[PDB]
């Protein structure tokens, strides 16, 4: 009820967000960076052949890491829920 | 019924008063036999009586419910007959008329209570 | 209650200190046209009973007035319903 | 007797909610769509039945310019005081968009402008925690008092009116853009400087950078920094709220 | 007591006004505003009819108001229709246990706010505030725990909607619209963690806490 | 029946251990106090008609406007219950 | 004992004012109305067939689907009512069996256990002991939460050819261009080619 | 046999409530609209042709498609029913047989099987006695699978502009340049060129 | 011959329930509207002026330009209606002309011969023998075609300037520069110079001409 | 003075023209316009709610419209309860101060044009405008100010950002997004120079 | 009042510069004040529809 | 202000006919009293009369109730109408000039004239009604 609560509500709700979003977003970054580092040692420029290997990596995150995340937001969302009728004002 | 409770007393006034109308009209019919007696009700203490039962129970279906199923007073006479008749022209004319206008009175003052029961429920 | 007399002592000493509505109004109006019915009612059953003094003219006339005092109550209630069915139709 | 005279208290009941039900339809959270219209107008019919008796009657005729000119006045001072609040959920909103937008979030408005492809998914996010916030300062019961005591400083009876007063509520458009800017400014800085070190990195062997490493690393740089400076909106909602009604309560006036 | 044709008028005029009861004093106003909400929430404002949440809500209501409805039938009804309490007295005895349920679920900054705009006397106790006072105060705390409730719910599915653009964000796809991908995430949340039985037990418990 | 019975015992039980409103319940109950009132005034009517001594006339009547008295009862309830749950059925979430 | 005439009529005509609660909550029109406007949603276009023909059509399948239990309701109950051999009431309870029937074999057992919860309910006993008023709120919450698990595997194949196109187009170097102008008549083509409409209403049919 | 005038009133008027209903489920007008929809949609242009005018142009599409029907039906029942000589049931009766012909004719064996098994129907002789309650959702489905069939082709030479503009822009390095703000002026020129509303109107009056 | 008053006033009400759809398929209104749903395209603000304000805009465009139709309706068909010198039916067949003609002089004969065929229609001597059924579709495809047109050539310079910016950005090197921002205020530019509103409307003007 | 019956059905139905009123008469639709526009120039076609926006254009238009207003009070709210004038003669007359603001604020070529629209050969004088020719020609002078006063708005903000572009291309970066860069610049630029004030003062003054 | 004085010589100083119940009554106001509130309402509404259909605008 | 001056002919002239019938009615109560002379008001000047200036009584002045225990009580009341005296038509040894037929012909003409101003003022405000529903 007091806004601590609340602001303690968004903050624990945010970074959920940003748990459940940054495996996906680091492996996109990390198989950038090394593409990019590859193409300057190779003095290979073509802005297209970098966007190839982040589809497979990023696809292929869901896949190693998915049932992890969706078995971290329903709890938050369960947890929420539950204690829904505790913090009411 | 709380219904039966506001309509209870013009109802059982109009019923006395038919029984004193057909007890009156009997006195006049048997004016000419010799030895009857005039007889008549006190409507006002009768009224007090019937304003003033046990259902019998019914476990079932098959069971059968319960089956349902005045005090006459002498007339003072007037004048002595030979024949024993101490019925009255006269009295029981002005009773007879009296219980007429009586009886119109009551379907009157009933039937202004349920028309007004009525005007407050049509709309 | 205990408490309760103590709550009127104290809008007591508020009085002390500091030193009629719409619906009382209809409260007030239901309880003029019952009362007129109830003593119409009265009067005919006394007639009914035969007590000596009450005459068919006045319960006439009474249960008259008391037939137009309900028609009044009833078209009253009516406009009433209607104004209230109206505002609550109003949009927002 | 049996008078119950009508047009009194339809004149008594009549124009204070006519000011009680312009606030509702306008102020924040009385005015969401959500709420049934029968609920918001039994609350006006229930706060004017509580407030009228207090107050002295207007005696003046339904039908007549003097009733439209009270009329005019009630719906003016109901909408001006509901807006004047919706300022601050304004300037929140605002703040949080522009996070969003230095995000990188949608990028598509800086190449085709209004083009029905927008989602300004953290000013949605800041505007129902402001509303949160809102909700636990009690901000609402405030604006129903102001709204009756308003009364006291303006009457329901015809008043004359001023004018750069007017000008004092469209000059707190200004406040929407200068409050967000802080709220931003603690944070849109430093994504700034993130910026500028991906253009450090852009000084070296050319291309092979930006849109294939700037954007997810911005992203999360922008999500963890903001979500550490949640707990500093508090404190600026709370400055935005006495802002909004101490400028409420001189300018009505 | 009053006649028999002003009970009966006065029987028929109160029952036009069931809905603003239903409304105004009762727990339909907090599960509505919840399922509106929560419908806004979902990105389907025409999903579940609005009359099957109307019903739905109607029945949720009954189920909460049942211990209130069977007081003032037990103290109010009962007596009444034995011609045990007159029809202007069954009213004033049942119109105490609904302030009760009322008053529970009210809030202290509401009723001291229109304790105030009343200018009525100090109220002590709980038991010196009258209707005029309770209504608009409970009217006020159930807006404002409906839409508390409504906004922590809201956060989840804004939380998906971020996260799915933040990872099309990532590799470069920008024209790709969020919601319509977010929209079957959302319904795959709603449908995972019991999305109606939770709530509903939420908002009974919110209720009777 | 022999599980009638059995539910017979079972309700024998429920008293021992012992020593809830219904709308539905209550419209029954309702309804079947409109509907026996007009059956009594019918049937009245019907002995009166087929000439059993004991019935009066006006008893008669007045026991069918009775009935009509009650029947515009539950008109009028039903009028207000149906327009209350269509205004409350056609609101909008 | 039976009701008298005037009685039966004034039930018989307020109980038609429930028409479309019955249809709505009781019935299987939820559940479907639910689906097709979800795969709206999902074709891309918001508002291609008109809500009218949505709306018929879902009668039509609602009608086709409740046929049988239409058909011992008239057996049971209606039938035998209207030859003036069972009282009007007698015959509700009797055509009432059926509809349960229907209601429960959808109804998830959570659903009727918070439910039963709710409504104070202790000892329950055989499934043939939960009441009316007990039994419709938890069916529309299995029948909402069964729409939602049919409307979101419905939403996957158009998902599919989205992202399957933006990857591509962005792959491929046109990054301005937007995916989904190019994807809907594709979605279009996938709807025809698969028969979508037939094997939808299969799929919706054979849920029950 | 012959129901008496006021009941004749009563259906007549009860039908003419049904009017939007027929005219959406029985006649053409559903399958214009989908398509004159998904046209509006694919020219980039969302709310060029108001709503109001694209209504009235299916309107006068449909009534010029079913005026043969519209002719059997007064020559064959609705003539006689005028001039008393037959009743207003084998008038209806009559006046079905050349619309449910005209629907039989535009719908697909596959979903008129499929209802037919749905709704466990007997076997049926022929396409002389099959229900409507059995053909009116057939005829539907079939319509909406043939105007989703129909927007979808006409999809395919805005698809080609987007695509070659495009392709001619990225080719110049414009990488930030849309494509949708030059496509659209050349989709209103290339649909202007071709005479594209009497042509697409045309060939949807020809396919029925 | 003439009505009854009572089935004259039937008819004057239920033919005022077509006015949306006697101005949209029959005045001018179908090309100026759309025209301007297109207008605010090319100048880059789908925003532009506000909905109403186009709406009204043509209308009063559409007025202006009926006005001589609206006037020689009122002198032929309408002046002995209320002089009492013609009947409804007589006034409905003879007012209708002078709209037919202006109708007919902007239907383009290919789509007035495709409504013919598609509704198997006789050999039609002279333009004057063109049913209504026939001149109504037709026309408002000539006018959706008409309209398509002339938001096509106004497109025009927009484009010439959008190019140019565009080409003038990647000359510089400057890629990364989104060139819609850029050119949307010299397109503002462009329309306040030229005076393209008026001149707009006079060119739409002079087009129904 | 004709029956108050019809008066009251006159007052209901020209109480539905008033957003034609707020658009078509007053100046409500030239700071709409200026708004949208300025929200346009800063890249955040949602920053401000729509809302907003158009409470503050309202509050402006009030304000704007105040000395109209106090002169239709004089001419026609006043004189209608003294009855020395009324009904007719009045509603003309307060609206005569609304023909002098939008002859004010009117261009002569769209008058000119519209006149020409309507065959009115003998509008000579300039204080007989028709309001059929007056109005279109105001709402086309409004269009054409907003317009150009949204040019003006866009010229510092088009300045900021190629000034941004082009030392981004001289520091030596090619791929960087100008607009990510520029836009909170262009928001430190607003607000410390105070926009939004000196903007509502050049809209008063603009007339 | 002393003011109500004040403001009776400010109206004289203007003119210078210038130069039991029945039912008949209780039904005649109560269908005057039915009359007047349904104004009021309709007046109100159209105020509000005005308000409303601005607001929804597109800016 | 309006409304109400727009109904006040129709609604005074009702009143002035309530006023009549009630002493149509006292002289036919009165028939039979000896020395009793017939009264009567002339509708037209009085309902000009009230038309100009407002409706006035000669005394109904009443006790004050500050209190809600004061008993209230009211003294004799009645109109400002001027009751003017009948011609008798032909002379009566008791001393009272009602003639009956002239008091149940201007009872039924006023009866006649009072449910026409019914259905007048009726009609207004249902022809008032027509435009403000919507």
């Amino acid at each position: 009820m007091t806004p601590e609560s609340v602001m303690m509500m968004g903050t624990e709700a945010m970074k959920v967000a940003l748990a459940l979003a940054a495996p996906l977003l680091l492996v996109a970054l990390i198989t950038g960076l090394i593409i990019s580092i590859l193409q300057a040692a190779t003095q290979i420029n073509e802005m297209t052949l970098s966007f190839i290997p982040k589809i497979v990596a990023v696809f292929i995150a869901i896949i190693v890491a998915g049932p992890w995340m969706l078995n971290l937001l329903l709890d938050y969302v369960r947890t929420l829920f539950s204690n829904l009728p505790y913090i009411i004002g | 019924d709380r219904l039966d409770a506001a309509l209870r007393f013009q109802q059982e006034a109009l019923n006395l008063r038919a029984q004193r109308q057909e007890i009156l009209a009997a006195n006049i019919a048997n004016a000419d036999t010799p030895g009857y007696q005039a007889r008549d009700i006190d409507f006002a203490s009768e009224l007090k009586k019937v304003m003033v039962g046990v259902a019998l129970t019914l476990t079932s279906s098959h069971h059968i419910p319960a089956q349902a199923v005045v005090d006459l007073l002498y007339r003072v006479p007037d004048q002595p007959s030979l024949d024993g008749n101490t019925v009255d022209m006269d009295r029981e004319r002005t009773q007879f008329a009296d219980n007429s206008l009586k009886y119109q009175m009551g379907l009157t003052v009933l039937g202004s209570q349920l028309k007004g029961m009525m005007n407050v429920l049509q709309g | 209650a205990i408490q309760g007399i103590e709550g009127v002592i104290s809008q007591l000493q508020a009085t002390a200190m500091a030193a009629v509505s719409f619906a009382g109004q209809l409260h007030a109006a239901l309880d003029r046209i019952s009362d007129r019915q109830a003593a119409a009612r009265v009067q005919a059953e006394k007639f009914t009973l035969g007590e000596p003094g009450i005459a068919l003219n006045d319960v006439m006339a009474d249960m008259q007035k008391a037939s137009v005092s309900m028609q009044m109550g009833i078209q009253v209630r009516n406009k009433l319903v209607a104004a209230y069915q109206e505002v609550m139709s109003m949009q927002v | 007797v049996t008078s119950e005279q009508w047009l009194y208290w339809l004149h008594l009941y009549f124009w204070p909610l006519l000011r009680v039900l312009a606030l509702i339809s306008t102020a924040p959270i009385l005015s969401e769509r959500a709420i049934p219209k029968r609920v918001k107008l039994g609350l006006g019919i229930m706060i004017t039945l509580v407030i009228a008796p207090s107050l002295p009657a207007n005696d003046t005729p339904l039908f007549s310019i003097a009733a439209l000119w009270l009329a005019m006045q009630q719906i003016l001072i109901g909408i001006a005081l509901g807006f004047t609040m919706q300022f601050a959920f304004a300037a929140v909103r605002t703040a949080g968009e522009f996070i969003g937008l230095q995000m990188g979030l949608s990028f598509a408005t800086f190449v085709d402008p209004g083009s029905h492809l927008n989602m300004p998914v953290l000013a949605r996010i800041m505007d129902m925690l402001a509303m949160l916030l809102f909700l636990t300062f009690n901000g609402h019961l405030w604006l129903i008092s102001l709204l009756v005591d308003t009364f006291h400083t303006l009457p329901i009876g015809s008043n004359p009116v001023n004018s750069n007063a007017f000008m004092a509520l469209a000059r707190a458009g200004g406040l929407i853009f200068l409050n967000g800017l802080m709220l931003a400014l603690p944070v849109i800085t430093l994504l700034l400087t993130l910026n500028l070190a991906l253009g450090l990195l852009n000084r070296m062997a050319p291309q092979l950078s930006i849109f294939v490493i700037g954007f997810p690393l911005t992203l999360t740089v922008g999500i963890m920094l903001m979500a550490a400076l949640m707990p500093l909106i508090a404190p600026f909602c709370e400055h935005l709220f006495s802002e909004i009604f101490n400028l409420l309560a001189d300018i009505v006036s | 007591s009053w006649s028999l044709s002003v009970q009966t008028l006065v029987f028929i005029t109160s029952l036009t006004f069931l809905p603003a009861i239903l409304l105004m004093m009762t727990s339909f106003t907090r599960i509505i505003i919840v399922f509106g909400l929560l419908r806004n929430a979902l990105g389907t404002p025409s999903a579940p009819p609005n009359q099957v949440l109307l019903g739905l809500a109607l029945f949720l209501t009954f189920f909460i108001m049942s211990p209130v409805i069977d007081k003032i039938y037990v103290d109010a009804y009962q007596p009444f229709s034995e011609q045990k309490i007159s029809m202007q007295e069954a009213l004033d005895k049942g119109a105490q246990p609904l302030r009760a349920f009322m008053l529970r679920q009210t809030r202290e900054a509401d009723l001291a706010l229109f304790a105030r705009l009343a200018n009525s006397g100090p109220l002590q106790g709980p038991e010196a505030v009258p209707m005029r006072i309770l209504l608009p105060a409970y009217v006020t705390s159930e807006l404002k725990t409906a839409f508390q409730i409504g906004f922590t719910i809201f956060i989840p599915f804004l939380i998906i909607d971020l996260v799915i653009a933040s990872v099309l964000m990532a590799l470069g796809m920008m024209m790709v619209p969020p919601a319509t991908i977010a929209l079957p995430f959302k319904l795959m949340l709603f449908v995972l963690v019991d999305g109606w039985q939770l709530l509903m037990g939420s908002l009974a418990q919110s209720f009777y806490s």
